[PDB]
Order: structure tokens, then sequence, then C-alpha cells
């Protein structure tokens, strides 16, 4: 009835996935620019790609370690140009 | 000599789009800016061919009542300015700023 | 109590993998008197609400535009496959409701889809655009894909 | 023009005290770089000393540690220890089996 | 405060422009 | 509590591209403005007249406006300069 007429909006959007934008009218650019930022921050290209072709599972661990020290080796990289910059401020 | 100056300075264009042989892919054209020298060579070849089409056969008649003419308004080469002009604007994007 | 089937809204699928772009284009059709039919349930109702029918209207890939081969998965080939879309949708009299586009994978047509709907070709289409939104497909675990190719 | 874009005006709070420094460009730019979400502990309540396991039935908590598309975050965005961050973790695939998230 | 506002209204003005001509794009 | 990152000891502390930041012309973006405000108003509207002038004075000698058109970082410098001693290694 009715009741199942008027609840369809909530309910239609209650289900989301995540991966929608409602685009901006004005600017219908900037919402397709919005959606390649939520596929980027979910690594929905980088997981499609990697889905293509079967890795071992050797082969796997090997990338994921590497990956890790690699994001590791760079954040030590940073905290020590911040000290430099820092020292260099202060005259050192 | 006055009225020359600002026949030149009407009739020349601020900005001309030129093309960038920028990339493997196919040249950018941007719009760039002009500076006096340059603006004043572009009005001057426009008015030297809008004189040779007269009838005198003295290079400086013809010249004299060209520059009469675009003294007192009336100048084809006006046309060619808002041309210049007009592909500017379309391109206004085109523009790096950095 | 009488089929009153309706147009709701339009998706705009698009399909874009490494050697074709598929664009579909759909009508979301309502029944507007299927809660006056007898012996509905409130879940039934809600139901048929939630996921509505669909209908293809029109479908396109890039080789009905006569791009063959190689060159079916090139950027060039969605660009104009886009805009020969969204010039049938005008055609057809099916830029009254709500358009909502579907993208599916990221190919090289998925970026010319998106040139092309917010440039020229699709300034009309754009207009009536609501809702963008992404379908590719990813497996948690899943089948096992195909071996490395060693090139 | 008479406006300036709020990222290039510093508003400064009430009942605070300023140098001349702070209507610089330097007080915007090392507001920004220094911008953290030091906050979230007090508003944070897997940061708070509660087990992140209760919380398997209540998907509106678990909810503020996952991305729109309900992937868990790496610990280095939630700012867990590794207890919490362990246990927020089986929470979420917890409730996610039970069928509520 | 008026030597900082000074050199702050100078850059405010310019990024108020780099920003109008960048959007325009 | 934050994770510091401490990097193994390393035969240089470089960055490959250091960014330096590059101001735009005020002759370019003199020209962006008037080029958009023909775009509204019309070509030689007598709304753009102070665009005009500005542009005329900023490429009267030089197109792009006499400029500062050089920056250099320095980060590599001071970067070896400090490194031995900012690093924390331990005494030999
Ligand atoms: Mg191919
Ligand atoms: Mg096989």
């Amino acid at each position: 009835a009715e009741i199942a007429r008027s609840s369809v909006e909530n309910a239609q959007m209650r289900f989301n996935s995540g991966k929608s934008i409602i685009v901006n009218k004005n600017n219908p650019a900037e919402s397709f620019k919005r959606l390649n930022r939520i596929m980027f921050e979910n690594n929905i290209p980088g997981d499609k790609r990697s889905q293509r072709f079967y890795m071992k599972p050797g082969k796997v661990a090997e990338l994921k370690r590497s990956q890790r020290h690699r994001k590791e080796f760079m954040m030590g990289f940073k905290r020590l140009i911040e000290i430099v910059k820092d020292a260099k401020r202060k005259g050192y | 000599i006055q009225a020359l100056e600002k026949s030149l300075d009407e009739l020349a264009p601020l900005m001309m789009t030129k093309t960038f042989n920028t990339g493997v892919a196919k040249a950018s054209v941007i719009p760039v800016p002009l500076n006096k020298r340059q603006r004043n060579r572009i009005a001057w070849n426009w008015i030297v061919q809008s004189a040779n089409q007269r009838v005198s056969s003295d290079f400086a008649v013809r010249l004299g009542e060209e520059l009469t003419a675009i003294a007192k308004g009336t100048s084809s080469a006006f046309e060619k300015r808002d041309q210049i002009h007009k592909t500017a604007i379309a391109h206004r994007a085109y523009i790096q700023l950095k | 109590y009488k089929p009153k089937e309706e147009v709701v809204k339009y998706i705009l699928h698009g399909k874009f993998t490494k050697n074709n772009t598929h664009l579909t284009f759909s009508s979301v059709v309502e029944d507007k008197n299927f809660h006056k039919n007898k012996g509905l349930t409130y879940n039934d109702t809600m139901l048929y609400y939630l996921n509505l029918p669909q209908k293809v209207k029109i479908s396109l890939s890039t080789g009905c535009l006569g791009f063959r081969k190689a060159a079916r998965g090139e950027y060039e080939a969605a660009f104009q496959t886009s805009g020969r879309m969204f010039e049938l949708i005008k055609e057809k009299n099916m830029l009254n409701k709500d358009i909502e586009v579907v993208m599916d994978d990221f190919g090289k047509g998925r970026a010319a889809f998106i040139s092309a709907l917010v440039g020229k070709e699709g300034a009309s289409v754009v207009k009536k655009v609501v809702k963008i939104s992404d379908a590719t497909k990813l497996k948690f675990g899943g089948v096992r894909s195909p071996k490395m190719r060693r090139l | 023009t008479k406006k300036i874009d709020q990222s290039l005006s510093k508003k400064l709070p009430k009942g605070t005290i300023y140098d001349p420094f702070d209507f610089s460009m330097g007080r915007i730019h090392l507001d920004r770089k220094y911008q953290a979400n030091k906050n979230s502990n007090r508003n944070d309540i897997m940061k708070s000393g509660a087990n992140p396991l209760e919380f398997y039935a209540r998907p509106r908590i678990l909810s503020r540690y996952v991305t729109s598309t309900g992937r868990i975050q790496h610990r280095d965005i939630t700012g867990l220890s590794a207890k919490n961050q362990r246990r927020l973790s089986k929470a979420i695939r917890r409730c996610q089996a039970i069928g509520l998230m | 405060e008026q030597e900082v506002l000074d050199v702050w209204e100078k850059k405010v003005v310019e990024e108020t422009e780099l920003m109008a001509a960048r959007t325009s794009n | 509590k934050p994770p510091v990152y401490r990097l193994p000891p390393l035969p240089r502390l470089k960055v490959k591209k250091p960014i330096i930041r590059q101001e735009a012309n005020k002759c370019l973006v003199l020209m962006s403005n008037l080029l958009q405000c023909w775009s509204s108003y019309g070509h030689m509207s007598p709304k753009c007249a102070g665009l005009v002038t500005e542009l005329k004075s900023c490429t009267s000698e030089s197109a792009l406006g006499k400029r500062n058109n050089v920056q250099k970082s320095n980060i590599n410098y001071h970067a070896a300069r400090l490194y031995d001693r900012i690093n924390g290694k331990p005494h030999d």
C-alpha cells in the first residue's frame, strides 16, 4: 500500500555501496573527480589489476614485505628531512 | 606622430595565440602576450599591406592615404585584430600560468 | 489491476575493458498499478520498488562505429562511441527523465566517456545526469586467475 | 574585492593571546602542516580503554573505522594500539558475518 | 602588526588572483 | 606513541627531484583575466579598460614582464651537510 510507497526513498538509499556521487549540476566534472578519489582511497583500480593474473603465495608475500619496507623507509626519510629543515632554520 | 602612435596602439593585437610543439602529441595553441615592439610590427605590416592596394605610384602617397584613413576610423585591419582576439579568448583555458 | 508501465529513470551503463567499450542505455520501468494488485504483501511491494525492472534501449560497442580489431580499445574509439550514444539518446526522445551513469571498469575508454559527457558532445545528456557510480566487480578470493604471462 | 578565502585568513579565537606573527602567511602554512586529528582520542571510544570486541553488535560505532566501501582502515590511519586494532578488526569481521555491517 | 599585515595584504591579493585564473580553466 | 621510523645507515641523504615553487607571471595572469573579462562583457567592452591598461604596462618592455625567473632548492646541500650530525648514529 502507500506505506510501502512513502518509505522507499530512505530504503532505496539505505542499501548504499559507497561508490556513488550526487552530481553537482553546476560543475559536473567535479563530481567525477570526487568519484575518482573514492576509487583510489579504496584501491579499486589497483585491486582490479592485481586480480587479472595469479601470483604464487611466496611471490605475494615477497611483494608485500618489500612494499611495507618502502613505505616505512619513506616515513623515516621524511622524518629526517624535517629535522634537517628545523636545524637549518635555527642556524645549525 | 600622435595620430600614428594612436593608430598603432588601437590596431595592434594585445595577445596572439601561438602553436607550441610540446610533446609527441598535437601542439598546443596557447595565447601569448605581446610587447610594444612586437605589437607595432604586427600593426605596421597590416598598414603596409593595406597601403599597397591604393592607386598612387609613390609608396609615400599610398602610405599617407592609408594612415589618414586609419586616423579617421576606417581600416580593414581592425577585422584582423578582432579575429586574433577571438581565437585567444577561445583558448583562454589553455594558458599555463606556471 | 492494469499494466501501467512507466519510465522512472534511465541508466547509462559503460563497460570499459582493455579491448573494447560497451555502452548500454536502459529505462527503469515501473508498473504504477503494481500496488493495486490483489494478494500483495508489504514485503513484495517494497521488494518490487527496490529493484525495478530495466529495459535496454540503446546498445553500442566501438565496432558499431566502424572501429576494427586493435582500434576498438583505444581512446579515440571510445570518445566517438560516447558521442554516438549521446546523440541517439536525443534522437529517441529519451532525455526527459533523470539519467544515472554507471561505470564498470578502468580501461582506456573510461576517461574518454567522461570527457565526452563533460564536454560539448554531452552538453544535453549531462544536464539530466543525477548520479554517477562505479560498478567494478572485485572478488574476495574467488576463482583462480590465469598464470602470469612470460613476455 | 572585499572578500578573502577562509584558507588565506586566520580567525584568532576569543580569550587567546597572539603575536604579530599570527597575522602572517607563515602562520597559515604552519597551521596546515601541523594539523593532526589529535582531538580524536577524547572522541575515540577505541582509544579510551573499552574493548572493541564489545561493539560487534553496534555497527554504527564500528562504521567509524571503515572506508565508504567497508574496507577496514590500516592502523596507520586509525592510530589504535596493536591490541585494539587486532580486536577492532575481529569485531568488524564478526559484525559482517552476523549480518549487521 | 602593521608590518606583518602589510606583507599579508599583498600575498592575499596575489593568491586571490592566481586562484581566479586557475579556477577559470 | 606516534610510531617513529628510524632509517638504517645510508650512503647519502638526498631528494631526487626537489619541489621548487614557481610563482606565476603577473603579465600572464593579467592576460588571463582580460581574456575572461572579454568573454563575459564582450571584446573591447568599456568594463575591461583597466585590464587593458594594466596588461600593456606589464608587457610594454617584456611580454612576460620583468621577473625573478630563477629559483633553486638548497635542501640537498643542507641534507648532506647535517646528515652525519643528526642521524643519531652510535659512536665508533
Ligand atoms: Mg589494445
Ligand atoms: Mg587456460
